[PDB]
């Protein structure tokens, strides 16, 4: 029996809304588990995100299922899913950004 | 205190447009999103659109995408709903609401009325209802008006007891027509002057109406 | 219609426990916060519980909100008169269209056994104003009726009459009794020609009548 993916930190998900000054860092985290070992990957306005188009790139972490992106600008503005999935089953979130002048 | 105040809300046809305002103070407004919500009248409410503190993000349920655009004009406070194309489906009261971290509603506006009809204005006619130991009722009948709603006082509103106020029947016309009564006991009549005090603001009608006793 | 399932009624007697269940998806209540809304007529929801459970300051332990999977519940126990209102759930949804609020589409709680009353009845007949206008109102107001449930019917002298009757639906005075009313449209012909006309109102098996007279 293997195991759809699941998140193991629900309680941490529920700020949905981030509305960050200029300059700050965003940390965006969806925590799961399954089995297989779920992979993670984020969309930015429902496009694969990588940072190749940001300044500054990103931190990605497999390790702590995380987005992190460092002096957040206004182009960073809109909303960031993370889908996990498994060969079992798949799971999304949203999170919303906005970044304060 | 945190204040929304909707304007903007009204009578349009089929097809026509119109937009919604609402104004915030008491918060710092360009920090949070904000939201429309709307209920037709008797039934639930249904989300319309979304939009970030900056403006820089928008979001838009599906039988409004490509019609409504949700704005907002940081430096005054205000949020807007441009409505176009609008259906008869359209026709609800929105409300104004400002959403937090967590993604709900913590602050309502009082909702603005908007009906999408191929009807007109039509102002009220207004009637005395005349009285006559027993109690005695006098009233205003407030005939064939259109959209709702009306308000109807008695005596600049320096008389609320007694005073009953009936919702609107809808007749197959798609007219209302309201009722307003004072009960009194009848000797009271030829002791005090009754005029009832009717708005009607979607037609701009005010009516005062005295009664008296049937001569 | 909703995207998130209530039952449409829930009722209780005074100091029960009554559960109103909001079923949803994975996608909305199985992964996003259920946030419940308590409506009263004519005004804005009132926020009860957020982030699944949590309530508001002002808001009693009466209150709790629960989630189980797909599944939501609020629980109200030591049910009061005053708690009668409409119940909503909402959360957000992360859909493949990206995200949106959804709603329930609203659970209307009755509280039962209160006392059983009989309605107050007031007949009307046209005014002299609206005869020379050259139409003709009857207007039969029924108020402080207990339950919500009623027949009106009208009599021409003393054969029931069908045509031009308009009648709301019951809805709650400020002093939790029922009220509505009733209208007949008449030529001044018809109101002149016959010896009266009559508002019948049945309610719980009484029946009490008014009649009115063109003399």
């Amino acid at each position: 029996p293997q195991q759809a993916p699941y998140w193991t930190h629900p309680q941490r998900m529920e700020k949905k809304l981030h509305a960050v000054p200029a300059g700050n860092t965003v940390k965006f985290r969806c925590p799961a588990a399954g089995n297989p070992t779920p992979t993670i990957r984020w969309l930015k306005d429902g496009q694969a995100f990588h940072g190749e188009n940001r300044i500054g790139g990103i931190r990605l972490r497999h390790q702590h299922w995380s987005l992190v992106m460092e002096s957040v600008v206004p182009s960073d503005r809109g909303t960031y899913t993370c889908l996990v999935e498994n060969a079992v089953g798949s799971i999304r979130y949203n999170y919303l950004l906005d970044v304060l002048e | 205190e945190v204040q929304l105040l909707e304007s903007g809300g009204g009578l349009v046809q089929p097809g026509g447009s119109l937009r919604l305002s609402c104004a915030a103070s008491g918060f710092t407004f360009s920090d949070y999103y904000m939201s429309w919500i709307r209920q037709a009248p008797g039934k639930g409410l249904e989300w319309v659109s979304t939009i970030s503190g900056s403006g820089g993000s928008t979001y838009y349920a599906d039988s409004v995408k490509g019609r409504f655009t949700i704005s907002r004009d940081n430096s005054k406070n205000t949020l807007y709903l441009q409505m176009n194309s609008l259906r008869a489906e359209d026709t609800a009261v929105y409300y104004c609401a400002r959403l937090t971290a967590y993604g709900h509603v913590d602050s309502w506006g009082q909702g603005t009325l908007v009906t999408v009809s191929s009807a007109s204005t039509k102002g009220p006619s207004v009637f005395p209802l005349a009285p006559s130991g027993g109690t005695a009722a006098l009233g205003c009948l407030v005939k064939d008006y259109f959209p709702e709603p009306v308000t109807v006082s008695w005596n600049s509103g320096a008389l609320t007891s007694g005073v009953h106020t009936f919702p609107a029947v809808l007749q197959s016309s798609g007219l209302y027509s309201l009722s307003s009564v004072v009960t009194v006991p009848s000797s009271s009549l030829g002791t005090q002057t009754y005029i009832c005090n009717v708005n009607h603001k979607p037609s701009n009608t005010k009516v005062d109406k005295r009664v008296e006793p049937k001569s | 219609q909703s995207v998130l399932t209530q039952p449409p009624s829930a009722s209780g007697t005074p100091g029960q426990r009554v559960t109103i269940s909001c079923s949803g998806s994975s996608s909305n209540i199985g992964t996003n916060t259920v946030n419940w809304y308590q409506q009263l007529p004519g005004t804005a929801p009132k926020l009860l519980i957020y982030r699944n459970y949590q309530r508001p300051s002002g808001v009693p332990d009466r209150f709790s909100g629960s989630k189980s999977g797909t599944s939501a519940s609020l629980a109200i126990s030591g049910l009061r008169s005053e708690d009668e209102a409409d119940y909503y759930c909402a959360a957000w949804d992360d859909s493949l269209s990206g995200p949106h609020v959804v709603f329930g589409g609203g659970t209307k709680l009755t509280v039962l056994g209160q006392p059983k009353a009989a309605p107050s009845v007031t007949l009307f007949p046209p005014s002299s104003e609206e005869l020379q206008a050259n139409k003709a109102t009857l207007v039969c107001l029924i108020s402080d009726f207990y339950p919500g449930a009623v027949t009106v019917a009208w009599k021409a002298d003393s054969s029931p009459v069908k045509a031009g009757v308009e009648t709301t639906t019951p809805s709650k005075q400020s002093n939790n009794k029922y009220a509505a009313s009733s209208y007949l449209s008449l030529t001044p012909e018809q109101w002149k020609s016959h010896r009266s006309y009559s508002c019948q109102v049945t309610h719980e098996g009484s029946t009490v009548e008014k009649t009115v007279a063109p003399t």
